[PDB]
């Protein structure tokens, strides 16, 4: 029964992991 | 029997002051 | 679901790129194909309530804490990802837990790394809790909203937290390099890198895990 998975958004810990890694990425170039 | 902390090693943080 | 047999697909194929027998770095050169695999997964709809692989969060936290150095890591302290570390880091030792409860002493490695685990923890907090502090003005309402979620919930630690951010920001400064001169980050990585070394172990020795720790657990 799920918000963000009706309104078609990312979310969940595949994303939170995807855009914690690129926060990293970003910080080390 | 130890292979990771080593004997004796103290892995307790002293509280904030 | 085809969609679900692509994203476990792309998930093996991290395997191979993410388990280390030490510590995972991004390459340069894999950096195209691990984005690309982190990136379909992260808007896969059908893995928005999967389990994450207990190998992603030990690479996540190998990364973010760049635990393959040992010098200044260029670690990020902001306040969303460490949080969001602290709750990788509790994944993991959740599942270590259990693997234990299912050449080596089940007593010893699990009280190891616990002891790893709880000064690991406290490392990264106090850590995270320096950089609020070192900043002005301060951001009290992640300072707190922190310290609520991962601040260990003693009367007199927290106590004494919330007036030091209160304190003028010489003094802070002051009170912060004394902390960290007594506490180098040196420790703290040592501490969480054998946390994860330990628990690679344990979940390959005695789960059906496979950490590339062959090397390590034969001589024993
Ligand atoms: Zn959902």
């Amino acid at each position: 029964a799920c918000e963000m998975c009706r309104l078609g958004l990312p979310h969940g810990s595949f994303f939170e992991l995807l855009r914690d890694w690129k926060k990293i990425e970003e910080f080390r170039n | 029997d130890n292979i990771f902390v080593k004997p004796g090693e103290d892995l307790e943080i002293p509280l904030l002051s | 679901s085809n969609e679900k047999i692509r994203s476990q697909s792309v998930l093996n194929t991290l395997e191979t790129f993410f388990i280390k027998e030490n510590h995972y770095d991004m390459q340069r050169e894999e950096s195209s194909i691990v984005n690309a695999c982190l990136r379909y997964l992260g808007y896969s709809k059908s893995m928005c309530h999967e389990k994450m692989p207990i190998f992603m969060d030990i690479a996540f936290i190998e990364y973010c804490f760049n635990l393959s150095l040992d010098p200044s890591q260029q670690i990020l302290w902001e306040y969303s990802l460490i949080s969001n570390a602290l709750e990788r880091l509790e994944n993991i030792e959740l599942e270590r837990q259990n693997c234990m409860r299912e050449l080596l002493n089940k007593e010893t490695l699990n009280n190891e790394a616990l002891k790893l685990y709880s000064c690991a923890k406290a490392g990264i907090c106090r850590w995270m809790a320096f950089h609020f502090l070192e900043q002005e003005p301060i951001d009290h309402i992640n300072f707190t909203k922190f310290l609520q979620d991962w601040g260990s919930h003693n009367e007199k630690e927290m106590e004494a937290l919330q007036r030091l951010s209160k304190h003028k920001i010489r003094k802070r400064l002051i009170y912060v390099s004394q902390h960290k001169k007594k506490m180098p980050w040196s420790k703290f990585n040592s501490v969480l890198s054998r946390y994860i070394q330990c628990t690679k172990l344990q979940l390959e020795v005695f789960c059906d895990y496979d950490f590339k720790q062959r090397e390590i657990v034969k001589m024993l």
